[PDB]
RNA sequence: GGCUGCCUGGGUCCGCCUUGAGUGCCCGGGUGAGAAGCAUGAUCCCGGGUAAUUAUGGCGGACCCACA
RNA sequence: AUAAUUUGACUCAA
């Protein structure tokens, strides 16, 4: 697995915003530090060096993942 | 002061013009809204045109003054647009209003008509 | 604060003594009022409402032209600067389609964020970005990479942000604005927009609304005075300023107009900064656009040697009976 | 419409007064236009007097 | 060889490589008000409107082959 | 005719 960084906030539209440094692709698996499923990638945007990533949550509570570290399952 | 205004309006006369519409609303009939106003002019239906001094952009009403001298109609300017609407009886503003039926305001209208003659030529 | 179109080059001299003959050819000043329309571009102030495509057609009919174009698609709600190609100068759009752009944008935010954090994020959106054109687009839906030059913050009023912004061609404002809203959290949409710059086109006195456009046209058509309608349209050389130019001698004009490629022994003066593959504008000494084409050499190779092909002449605009044959 | 502009300095704002120089502010968006332009004849007559024709 | 006229590769300009009808939207004409946005047009009917360029293959035509 | 491009288009039929 590879690391992204710290979670910023959950948008009301349905996205968890993470601040990462590398370029991911469409429909990636997202897990936390203990290899448990969190969500799926839907939109990548922002600057070249440090892009933001918006996540579609396939879990019951995305309100407790505020101030967390999220990964990508490899 | 904007370029479509061809002559100065004494502050009392503008109030007199407002007094016309206010009363006209209840006793006669009126045309509220630039598009409507213009329609009221070309069909010769109008009797007095009342344009605001604070219209932006200039192009929306510009055509009225020359169209008024075309079909002989006397026309007048008034300070506010926000004030014109309230006197015409609406929430928002009107840029230009025209009166068809003077109602009781007959004499008040006919007097405004004569004081605009001298302010022209 | 500036664009790649802003960067001013410099005229270099391979030949100082090559002079121009005033009797052949017609400059922007001495073009007959009919000719100026054929080889003319309108610097238009587009009002909101219609699509840019519909704008073309009205001008087509009112002024009675059979071919017309534009420097990109601006949206119905959007307003501002639009270059308008006419008649022969219709194809000159290919130089303005990739050129740098600038808009003034208003952006509503759905929540509350203290003022100073916004500029910190507004600074951060300066560089390369990743975007996907929305469902409502004229190009293919693929993940390209567009360039952003600068975002200077105008003013703020709590939930609404006024800001000046200039970008590369094809870059989506709505896509960006939405993404900046997600960079702050609460999200964002665009309620209003206006263009301010497009290549070498900005809000000046040559800029004109559709009202004044048609007004001035009938003033020459019905009343017959040329001065007003003249400044309404611009010589097609205006849509060339942001491109590298090459000044060619009187003898090098006629040959090229017959489809010929420009050789080095035909060059008198040239702009600095030319590479192989770049489009270079071909100009007479009186500043008239002759043709467009790709360079075969650099600014050094055209300057030093005396033998070879310098510019592959691709698109001809200047007529043939302007300058007589001297090859 | 809300985007305004100064007819003197060239500054965009949201207020009524120029928050900079102090002039009256007007709407930036150009007048709405019709392919028919109904009363164009009359608008030209007003433009004649101002321009002096 | 130089030149004209028929001949034809390359370059360049102009044409052509579907037109109907429907959605969204826009604009005109007609009409003229209680979300509040909106008289700088709510609603309802009728009419009309929806551009260009590049690269390559095919086709009809117009010039010319030019290191100036 | 095919594929792209411009911040604005999508569905269908001989
Ligand atoms: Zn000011």
């Amino acid at each position: 697995m590879k690391r992204l960084g710290k979670v910023l906030h959950y948008a009301k539209q349905g996205f968890l915003i993470v601040r990462t440094n590398w370029v991911p692709s469409l429909n990636d698996r997202v897990v936390d530090k203990r290899l448990q499923f969190v969500g799926i990638v839907k939109d990548v945007f922002g600057p070249v060096k440090m892009p933001y990533v918006a996540i579609k949550p396939k879990v019951s509570n995305p309100e407790i993942y505020v101030g967390e570290v999220l990964y990508v399952d490899e | 002061k904007p370029s479509y205004v061809k002559f100065e309006v004494p502050k009392e006369l503008a109030e007199k013009a407002l007094q016309a519409v206010e009363i006209a609303r209840d006793t006669g009939k009126i045309r509220k809204g630039t598009n409507e106003t213009t329609k009221a002019v070309e069909r010769g239906q109008a009797k007095l045109v009342i344009i605001a001094e604070d219209v932006d952009p200039e192009e929306i009403v510009a055509h009225l003054p020359p169209l008024c001298e075309e079909k002989e109609i006397p026309y007048i300017y008034v300070p506010s647009k926000k004030e014109l609407g309230a006197a015409a009886g609406i929430e928002v503003a009107a840029a230009s209003v025209a009166i068809i039926e003077p109602g009781k305001a007959r004499d008040l209208v006919e007097e405004i008509a004569m004081k605009v003659k001298e302010l022209m030529k | 604060r500036i664009l790649p179109a802003d960067i001013k080059r410099e005229v270099l001299i391979k030949d100082e003594n090559a002079e121009t003959n005033p009797d052949w050819g017609f400059p922007p000043e001495k073009r007959p009022i009919e000719m100026h329309i054929q080889f003319g571009v309108i610097n238009l102030d587009k009002p909101p409402g219609p699509t840019s495509h519909e704008v073309v057609a009205w001008i087509k009919k009112i002024l009675n032209l059979e071919k017309a174009g534009h420097g990109g698609t601006l949206d119905p709600k959007v307003s501002g600067v639009l270059p308008v190609a006419l008649e022969k100068a219709t194809r000159v759009v290919q130089a303005l389609l990739p050129a740098g752009k600038e808009y003034v944008a208003l952006m509503h935010l759905h929540g509350d964020v203290p003022e100073d954090k916004i500029i910190q994020v507004m600074k951060e959106f300066e560089g390369e970005i990743i975007q996907r054109p929305p469902l409502r687009s004229a190009v293919k839906r693929r993940l390209r990479t567009r360039k952003v030059y600068y975002i200077e913050v105008l003013e703020i009023e709590g939930r609404d942000v006024l800001f000046r912004v200039g970008v590369e061609a094809g870059t989506y404002i709505r896509s960006l604005i939405h993404h900046i809203g997600l960079a702050l959290g609460v999200g964002a949409h665009m309620s209003e927009l206006r263009r301010t710059r497009s290549g070498p086109f900005k809000e000046d006195e040559t800029l004109i609304t559709l009202h004044d456009l048609v007004d001035y046209y009938y003033f020459w058509k019905e009343d017959g005075i040329e001065e007003y309608f003249r400044k309404a349209i611009q010589p097609m050389e205006k849509a060339v300023e942001h491109l590298p130019k090459v000044w060619i001698k009187d003898s090098a004009v006629a040959a090229v107009t017959h489809g010929a490629d420009l050789a080095v022994p035909g060059i008198a003066k040239l702009h600095a900064g030319i590479k192989r593959g770049d489009l270079v504008a071909i100009m007479t000494l009186k500043d008239e656009l002759v043709a467009l084409g790709k360079a075969m050499m650099t600014s050094q190779e055209m300057l030093e040697k005396t033998k070879g092909i310098a510019v592959d002449v691709e698109k001809v605009f200047m007529p043939r009976d302007w300058y007589p044959k001297l090859w | 419409f809300r985007i305004r502009k100064c007819p003197k300095c060239g500054r965009y704002t949201l207020k009524e007064v120029c928050p900079v120089c102090g002039e009256k502010t007007k709407v930036a968006h150009p007048p709405r236009f019709s392919p028919e332009d109904p009363y164009g004849e009359y608008r030209r007559r007003w433009k004649r007097e101002v321009l002096g024709i």
